[PDB]
């Protein structure tokens, strides 16, 4: 009765529930961007700008007794606005499964779900790192401003260290300390695990002792790249007007089509907290 | 209310 | 929410008020031939079919004491039919405008609506004044039982005045002696503003006191080309079945899309009330 | 003794009352623009982006039967956003004739105030004339794609008149119509107060025939320079997100500054419903 | 009842 | 909170 016409919404409230917990435990278990950012917070559905605003320079403070010495103050050095985009993924699910379902009092099958779910935080990750290019958005190897360090041999022993060592340094002649954090592709990834002869020690292990805010590895790096960032939220930041979610978009040949989609943008505002290899 | 679903993984 | 499912209808009833009283507005300053010709009665969205009648030659009245005259048109041998066509143009909606609009009273903007308003009366215009081959309809430009009279030369003036008096002659050998209605394009109706020293007046004055049903002007037409009509109901009038207006197609992609629409038809009755530049 | 400590407001209701006055009447004397512009509904302070959509692509529309051939949707070709500016004029008060108005019972000056506020509308017509190159903004006679007709010989009679003929011309085969409105610098509009048509009636009222908006002039136009716009709030309007006003900025070594200040912006959807000479 | 929207221009 | 003071011309 109820599939032989068209529906405004085809779920109850336990699928739709059982549908969103499938998301955000997929997402949870595969977003790599979101560990090392900081979130602005939920803006809402109807907001599409934001400031984007940037610092340069860094002035050092004072001390004194009554407080009468002057100081310049924090603000900005020039203001923009951007828009968020959506970031969304798409799959489909049969009339006849909804109804075996609620007739055998089953748990709904929502492997489409969760392989567009993983689709979906794949492209999160690859808009965080690398920008659009055709929208003027830019990323953590992109940014202009941003530092760089030669990358070099990485296969005798020694190299990765003297690189991070290198990028930490410079960092740090522009005032910029704190946790940091490194990023690596596949490649030096698997490369700081090896194991030469009389080894003793690994590399990625006083990698990890330098960081204190961890070392990951990321499949959208390209080749031989890394970065390695000074975290915290005065530096950078993820603003999101939505987070994860689930939509339907109306049936099609009597079967259902859904879409997962999310909404955010990636906010530098001190771009030489970066350093790439 | 608006809510956050994945959230920080910080 | 409510942008998470399918909807029967996106929008409030101020909103549907200010987007069709919108489309009323542009149709109204846009058309042109509702100008010059009758329309007959409204007749509804079921009627799809309208007799066509065609009359050829020239039949009097009579002056007698007693009436034993004649005096009677004939119907056809044949009374054809014809079908009235649909003329449309469709516009888009972003969902999370009508989300600002709802969460921070954000006023709605409907532009997509006036240009696509705009494109339907142009469509509409060129089918009264060309035909289509297709469908097999003909136009006032396109007629073959239609009146031909030289165009001459209009860089100096006085060549408007001889044309308008030449057209009107042979209109007049014809049995149509109406009050006359003059269309031109762009060229002409820009050449006819010039003082003319046989007068003393604009060149368009003269031309103004010669039809006094009007002078119009209409970029459908093409090149240097005009006609002369005379106008009544007898001759030639438009049925209409439904007048512009607006409906929703559902949701796709999460967005709105809308179409304008109407349905109309011309009826050319005497083919020889019209005379071509 | 009400000047012997910090103060909130430093004026009385009459005061206030009067200085508002005296800023609304000044602005409506000098105001242009608001004369041919319609305005997009007062938003707020709270709003400092709009979207900014443009329409130069478009495709005719469809004539069926059916209803089932497809035509290309009309939408913006770019979605893109603009920022709000904020224009305003600071003047000071001194106590003393606070005092002095106070007491001896005389009406208080408000000569800066009134300054001020012609200093504010005077940029508010050169932004909406003129753009703006560091902040990227366009204005009526800069636009790109704008349609162009030289001037010509203004100086012999009847020059004005064939070049806004030519203009309304070019603007009906690009496809805009309906009232037309028309602003002139200056010299020009002196000068057109002239015999042309043999009839006694002036160049200026012949023009104002075609016109049927307006013909206005500005101090604003440079030398030899004027503009013709089609109307309506489909091709351009000016978003408003709060209008004119004064506010107080807090006492400084006992006198009083003060500050009147507006935020508004221009918005051309169709850059080609306008015309230079 | 059928109405007309746009209506005569006559 | 959100009116006009100038208003409109038109």
């Amino acid at each position: 009765p109820d599939f032989l016409g068209h529906a405004e919404n085809p779920l109850r409230e336990e699928e739709w529930a059982r549908l969103n917990e499938t998301v955000i435990q997929v997402a949870r278990r595969s977003l790599v961007g979101r560990r090392i950012l900081d979130i602005y917070g939920p803006l809402g559905a109807g907001v599409q700008t934001v400031p984007y605003d940037e610092f340069q320079g860094v002035s050092p403070g004072a001390v004194d007794i009554v407080g009468e010495q002057e100081t310049a103050m924090v603000f900005t050095d020039a203001r923009k606005f951007k828009t968020i985009p959506i970031i969304y993924k798409d799959f489909l699910l049969h009339w006849r499964d909804i109804e075996a379902a609620r007739t055998h009092n089953m748990p709904l099958d929502v492997s489409a779900a969760a392989g567009a779910a993983a689709l979906c935080a794949q492209q999160e990750d690859e808009l965080i790192f690398y920008g659009d290019a055709r929208l003027g958005y830019e990323g953590l190897m992109t940014a202009n401003g941003r530092l760089t360090v030669p990358l070099g041999d990485w296969t005798s022993p020694g190299g990765g260290f003297q690189a991070i060592v290198e990028a930490t340094r410079k960092l740090n002649e522009q005032g910029h300390f704190g946790p940091y954090a490194v990023v690596l592709s596949p490649r030096l990834y698997s490369q700081l695990h090896r194991i030469y002869e009389k080894t003793g020690v690994l590399e990625i292990e006083t990698i990890r002792q330098l960081a204190s805010d961890g070392v990951y590895q990321s499949n959208r790096l390209r080749g031989e790249s890394g970065v390695v960032v000074s975290t915290g939220r005065e530096n950078m930041d993820l603003a999101v007007s939505m987070d994860m979610v689930a939509a339907y978009l109306g049936a099609s040949r009597m079967n259902h089509p859904f879409r997962v989609l999310e909404a955010l943008l990636l906010r530098i505002k001190h771009p030489d907290a970066i350093c790439t290899l | 209310e608006k809510r956050l679903t994945v959230g920080s993984l910080r």
